[PDB]
């Protein structure tokens, strides 16, 4: 809703195709 | 944050610190949702039982930080506030219902590797992600235990809890504008927001578009990280219409 087209994509992670150390935990919780 | 770990650099670039100017003190967490808009909890600004009613001139935000105390040159940005907006139906008398506030920055903040806004949820993202058992992430520089303070931004991931379990966990009346998160007694894992983390973001990463969305604002709890107790969070999507109204009207 903010109208930020680039929102929520972290320059140092998603923009570099790098994952942080704990984000996989979130994904696992959505599936398991 | 109790029972979390050190954030990585740039891991939460929407993270905002809300300060009192004088004396120098960290009040609350907050979040960057655009170049001029910051989201926090209403109780961080207005709580009459403690004679708390901060004006724009009382306060300051710091953006782009990693260390709690150390100055991070040409990375961190300090911003003054133009205007505070508290939700009209914010209820401090009973249960902190509608615990949400927006703060407009005096001048827009430049985005960087360390400064970058979080998304607000649409109806499909809310439907998809705000489900019991699904984990979100809480971040802040608040107390490390219920009693102190970390040198570096802390992070913990916490599961959303089923509403009857939330309701049974507290004698306080809970509303549809709240949800609760945290581990149950028998789940083994631990974690909570604590004093100084309130107002900060509860975020979830969408598997559909790889974006982070702020689903919650750290609102209230009874202690930090007690067995059979849970943190309560303002339900951001439920209050989306108010957020939009404020930005659309006063973002001039
Ligand atoms: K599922």
């Amino acid at each position: 809703g903010s109208g930020e087209a680039d929102c929520g994509l972290r320059p140092l992670f998603e923009k570099k195709s790098l994952e942080d150390k704990t984000e996989r935990e979130l994904l696992e919780s959505y599936i398991d | 944050i109790v029972e979390g770990s050190d954030a990585e650099i740039g891991m939460s670039p929407w993270q905002v610190m809300l300060f009192r100017k004088s004396p120098q003190e960290l009040l609350c967490g907050a979040s960057l949702i655009s170049d001029r808009w910051v989201l926090t909890a209403a109780h961080c600004l207005l709580y009459p039982p403690w004679d708390k009613n901060f004006t724009e001139n009382d306060l300051l935000v710091r953006i782009g930080k990693h260390s709690r105390t150390r100055y991070e040159r040409n990375i961190e940005k300090i911003s003054m506030l133009e205007k505070i907006y508290i939700h009209p139906r914010y209820n401090w008398r009973e249960n902190l219902d509608r615990d949400i506030a927006l703060m407009k920055l005096k001048k827009p903040v430049a985005f960087s590797d360390y400064i970058h806004p979080v998304c607000l949820p649409d109806r499909e993202t809310a439907a998809s992600l705000l489900q019991a058992g699904y984990k979100g992430r809480v971040t802040g520089w608040g107390n490390l235990k219920e009693t102190g303070q970390p040198s570096v931004l802390q992070v913990v991931n916490l599961p959303i809890v089923e509403r009857p379990v939330c309701k049974d966990s507290t004698r306080i009346r809970i509303t549809d504008n709240m949800f609760c998160a945290g581990y149950k007694p028998d789940e083994g894992k631990r974690g909570d927001a604590c004093e100084g983390d309130t107002g900060g973001p509860f975020v979830m990463k969408s598997p559909f578009n790889n974006r982070w969305y702020q689903m919650g604002i750290v609102s209230w709890g009874e202690g930090c990280d007690r067995d059979g107790k849970y943190g309560f969070y303002t339900h951001v999507f439920r209050l989306k219409k108010w957020i939009q109204k404020v930005i659309d009207q006063f973002g001039e």
